[PDB]
């Protein structure tokens, strides 16, 4: 009673042909389905029992059985087939779902654009202090943060966020609060947010005085 | 959709391997319906659909229906010796002149009736010896739109 | 004939307290179908709660699950229920109905949020995040909106009454360790437009009917 999917993650171009696998628990054909979902939305079913294409599902999308692995394929991927993909497996007596492809668009390396925003006066008096450090428009998602407060290097007490791959660019946007208490905040001088990414030749460090 | 079914009691369950399947249908409301039982087996390499029995029921009295559809065992000769002692499937489906409206599977667990050959299973497989047990409360349900008259 | 399931009975629940959920389902009669409700946590992959089977009403669970949720169907009413008991923090999550196709499910529902916590029903503050030299470089400059503490989920942030979308990133939600939630929105804008167009965030956080329009100008 078990469904393990693969792989989590696929970077892809429009064109590709994509394969997806899961090796279920029980090799009846019958049993398993693949779903497409998109952020905020409900699931689309897109093959049921191992092989049958689901009404109004394009011919691109085909399934298939070996043993114990069933496979989803893509044969030419489309810009509306960018998505998580689960399969499915509706045993004797528990339904359970795989954990999901999340198939994601390649594109070149492009360099964050880098700002940084002081808490506003307002915020201070209500006795607390973000700092925010916006990573923008940048690819690939992976991009590491470093907050430095007077040089002193922190830790956590930050909280990163990352927006979905933008449906225009193909890029990501990342945003860095760095909490303190007023008086915290206002103990200290520089506060500076250093950004290591593999676009920059160098890590990028955005800063400001007061505090 | 004409033709609705309103119910399917599988009535010898558990039973022998050879026994004949017996289902009590009910369905509600010119061309003969055609109830069919199909087996389905699914090996390493193998989906296989092995059809059962079919019997076409015409006239079709109109209104609530009720009667009994006995469907002749699978052949064990025509199923791998892997599928006799495993979990398999049962598509239970009525078509209206040749496009089936109505499918629904059943989930099958097939296992000897004695301890010692459950715990010692022959080289050779023992038909005589195998239960089927139908999961018969859980059934899987398809429904096709087709046209009638 | 249109097929629809709608869900409805979602919201926030403290720890070991009741909810029902119900799916309105129209252009099928509910009990000639199996019935399931799948739930997603935030942000995590499909979990399978309950199904209900068409004929007898038979009725299978997830263990997680087993004892303490009851689905069941009323055929006059063509709806669908889960009747959720002793309810835990960990079934938080969006809770969809859907429609059996053989061993698959063809039919969904938008789905319903069940938030269960303690916690109390809290509108957020909202900071700007003003445009300066420090946000600002090579004619474009950013600018946003932070959205603090505020409990449960969701909040919803426009820019100029839904006007402005390009350059729009309003960041997921981040669960803080206070257990409130916080995102920002930001946006990207021409520099030199900064003396003349006014920029505003429109933050509505409906579980505490709490509408913030917050003007984000630079600081002199």
């Amino acid at each position: 009673i078990q469904m393990t999917q693969s792989p989590s993650s696929l970077s892809a171009s429009v064109g590709d042909r994509v394969t997806i696998t899961c090796r279920a628990s029980q090799s009846v054909s019958s049993a398993v389905a693949w779903y497409q979902q998109k952020p905020g939305k409900a699931p689309k079913l897109l093959i049921y029992s191992a092989s049958s294409l689901y009404s109004g599902v394009p011919s691109r999308f085909s399934g298939s059985r070996s043993g114990t692995d069933f496979t989803l394929t893509i044969s030419s991927l489309q810009p509306e087939d960018f998505a998580t993909y689960y399969c499915q497996q509706d045993g004797w007596s528990l339904i359970t779902f795989g954990q999901g492809t999340k198939v994601e668009i390649k594109r070149t390396v492009a360099a964050p654009s880098v700002f940084i925003f002081p808490p506003s006066d307002s915020q201070l008096k209500s006795g607390t202090a973000s700092v925010v450090c916006l990573l923008n428009n940048f690819y690939p998602r992976e991009a590491k943060v470093q907050w430095k407060v007077d040089n002193a290097l922190q830790s956590g007490n930050s909280q990163e966020s990352v927006t979905e791959q933008d449906s225009k660019d193909s890029t990501y946007s990342l945003s860095s609060t760095l909490t303190l208490s007023k008086a915290d905040y206002e103990k200290h001088k520089v506060y500076a947010c250093e950004v290591t990414h593999q676009g920059l030749s160098s890590p990028v460090t955005k800063s400001f005085n007061r505090g | 959709s004409i033709v609705s079914l309103l119910g399917i009691k599988v009535l010898n369950n558990p039973a022998k391997f050879t026994d004949p399947y017996e289902f009590e249908i009910t369905f509600e409301c010119k061309h003969d319906l055609e109830w069919k039982l199909t087996y389905v087996g699914s090996s390493r390499s193998l989906d296989h659909d092995q059809e059962l029995d079919s019997i076409l029921v015409g006239p079709v009295p109109v209104g609530v229906n009720k009667f009994v559809f006995s469907a002749d065992p699978p052949s064990a000769e025509l199923i791998p010796a892997s599928e006799l002692v495993s979990v398999t499937v049962i598509l239970l489906s009525c078509s209206y002149d040749g496009r089936e409206f109505v499918r629904v599977g059943y989930y099958v667990n097939n296992e000897y009736d004695e301890e010692e050959l459950r715990e010692n299973p022959p080289a050779k497989v023992q038909v005589d010896h195998i239960v089927r047990n139908i999961l018969a409360e859980k059934p899987r349900v398809t429904r096709f739109n087709i046209v009638w008259d | 004939s249109e097929v629809q399931l709608v869900e409805s009975g979602g919201g926030l629940v403290q720890p070991g307290g009741s909810l029902r959920l119900s799916c309105a389902a129209s252009g099928f009669n509910v009990s000639y179908y199996s019935i399931h409700w799948v739930r997603q946590a935030p942000g995590k992959g499909l979990e399978w709660v309950a199904s209900i089977y068409p004929y007898y009403g038979s009725t299978s669970y997830a263990d997680s699950v087993k004892g303490r949720f009851t689905i069941s169907a009323d055929t006059s009413k063509n709806t669908a229920y889960l009747q959720m008991n002793s309810l835990r923090a960990e079934d938080t999550a969006v809770y969809y109905c859907a429609r059996g196709y053989g061993w698959a499910l063809d039919y969904w529902g938008q789905g319903t949020l069940v938030t269960v916590s303690s916690a109390s029903t809290k509108g957020p503050s909202v900071f700007p995040l003003a445009p300066s030299s420090k946000s600002t470089s090579g004619g474009t400059a950013a600018l946003g909106c932070l959205v603090k503490d505020y409990f449960p989920e969701p909040v919803t942030v426009s820019w100029n009454s839904g006007a402005l979308t390009s350059g729009v990133h309003t960041f997921p939600a981040v669960l803080q360790s206070s257990g409130l939630y916080s995102l920002s929105s930001v946006v990207t804008v021409p520099s030199s437009s900064l003396g003349t167009q006014t920029y505003i965030c429109n933050v509505n956080h409906k579980p505490s009917n709490t509408k913030v329009d917050k003007k984000v100008e630079p600081k002199s």
